[PDB]
């Protein structure tokens, strides 16, 4: 089991203050990189790769 | 064996609009975000739009942001870049590319051949196609040249093949020169065996899409 | 935005010798996952840019192992161990660590080859064009090396200048040569007043200038 938000498409929200963030890609089964515009979007949105890996891979 | 095929370019008046299409083939399209990159006449390259896999989210740089919009159709493997508020400086060749994924360092790849967008107040004008043939032929010669002079059209570009693409060896299609009239002119040539001149026909196929002109000019020696 | 400065603008390399192209970024490209998003493209003659190398040093599928990438932070280096005919073109860098992703200005690569004299051909204007009151006379210089070539138009031996335009194809990927077309434009009235139309060519591969001409009306 992993949190439900791991299965969401990565969402840059509606702002343009783009910063790198990490999300889980279920199609490829790994954590990957996107640009987040800084406001809104969803919880498939991590500051580090390591964090994405520990939350959206496997059942903790 | 991925192929991306842009279409939709032409002349547009400043502040006017134009939609470009990209048709994708050879891979699971909805697995990838997809991109547009443009190339100015000074040959500068500039990323100008990304659409997310589902088609729900898009990115754009400040230079186009709020003027351009993007959409895709995953049942059709196509995407569309709607450009509004066009200005002189959006003149470029626009290429579609595939955002190759985290394992490919987010690099864009498999760029299409591109479609050319020209933002200008001028009218289109289709070319004239005149033959290039020797005043008479030096006997006896190994190789003879023939060609076509594609004169007085606007805007760029023009495409030329020979024998509907069956003849490619020995072809040189030259870059167009812009003339004082504000019209372009280009030549395309091929060198052939002089002994073939009485046996094969040589025809230049000219395409000027902005004015919707195609021309087949058989050139005889 | 991040500015990517490539040097040199252009380079000309003996076949089999190495070549190097620099890309410098205005801020570090090191990303928060510890990778570096710096990529190399090649635009071959008549083709759109194609991916060669991503994440600084990773070759794309099918890229020859002659090519390698190195560097980090702000300073990057594309190397070709032994340059071949197929490598000619304009190389670009791209960074994608920072938004928006941004290109280098390009670096043109030319390969050296044995001197090759052009084949020269002159074409008179078509009767079809002459009817609308313009005479374009065209001179072709085919498959030469090196790039430097001089076309001198002469109309009954009056040397012409300011009167013509020319263009040159991109060095060829298979044979390493260039070709050049030059057009001399006259009014039909002017064209009608002269007999000998001549293109004279000077090139390192010709021990002395080669002239091709025709006599008007003998067409």
């Amino acid at each position: 089991e992993k949190p439900d938000f791991c299965f969401l498409e990565e969402d840059p929200g509606i702002c343009r203050g783009y910063i790198t963030r990490y999300f889980y890609n279920n199609q490829t089964k790994q954590c990957e990189r996107f640009k987040y515009g800084g406001c809104l979007g969803n919880m498939n949105n991590f500051e580090t790769l390591e964090e994405c890996k520990n939350i959206c891979e496997d059942g903790h | 064996e991925v192929q991306l095929v842009e279409s939709g370019g032409g002349l547009v008046k400043p502040g006017g609009s134009l939609r470009l299409s990209c048709a994708a083939s050879g891979f699971t399209f909805s697995n990838y975000a997809m991109s547009w990159v443009r190339q100015t006449p000074e040959k500068r390259l500039e990323w100008v739009a990304t659409i997310s896999r589902s088609g729900s989210y898009s990115y754009f740089p400040d230079s186009v942001q709020g003027r351009f919009t993007i959409s895709r159709d995953n049942a059709k493997n196509s995407l569309y870049l709607q450009m509004n508020s066009l200005r002189a400086e959006d003149t470029a060749v626009y290429y579609c590319a595939r955002l190759g994924g985290y394992d490919e360092g987010d690099a864009m790849d498999s760029w299409g051949q591109g479609t050319t967008v020209t933002v200008s107040s001028a009218s289109t004008k289709g070319p004239s196609v005149f033959p290039l043939a020797p005043c008479s032929r030096s006997t006896s010669e190994s190789t003879a040249a023939l060609g076509c002079l594609v004169k007085d059209y606007f805007p760029e570009p023009v495409t030329v093949s020979w024998n509907s693409g069956a003849l490619t060896s020995g072809v040189h299609t030259f870059p167009a020169v812009l003339q004082s009239s504000g019209l372009y002119s280009l030549s395309s040539v091929v060198t052939v065996p002089s002994s073939s001149l009485g046996t094969k026909t040589y025809t230049c196929n000219v395409d000027h899409k902005p004015s919707n002109t195609k021309v087949d000019k058989r050139v005889e020696s | 935005d991040i500015v990517m400065t490539q040097t040199p603008l252009s380079l000309s390399v003996t076949p089999g010798q190495p070549a190097s192209i620099s890309c410098k970024s205005s801020q570090s490209l090191l990303e928060s996952d510890g990778k570096t998003y710096l990529n190399w493209y090649l635009q071959k003659p008549g083709q759109s840019p194609q991916l060669l190398i991503y994440l600084v040093s990773i070759l794309d599928s099918g890229v020859p192992d002659r090519f390698s990438g190195s560097g980090s932070g702000t300073d990057f280096t594309l190397k070709i161990s032994r340059v071949e005919a197929e490598d000619v073109g304009v190389y670009y860098c791209l960074q994608a660590t920072h938004f928006p992703q941004t290109f280098g200005g390009g670096t043109k690569v030319e390969i050296k080859r044995t001197v090759a004299a052009p084949s020269v051909f002159i074409f008179p204007p078509s009767d079809e064009q002459l009817k609308s009151g313009t005479a374009s006379v065209v001179c072709l210089l085919n498959n030469f090396y090196p790039r430097e070539a001089k076309v001198q138009w002469k109309v009954d031996n009056a040397l012409q200048s300011g009167n013509s335009q020319e263009s040159v194809t991109e060095q060829d990927s298979k044979d390493s040569t260039y070709s050049l077309s030059s057009t001399l434009t006259l009014s039909k009235a002017d064209y009608e007043k002269h007999k000998v139309y001549a293109c004279e060519v000077t090139h390192q591969g010709l021990s002395s200038p080669v002239t091709k001409s025709f006599n008007r009306g003998e067409c």
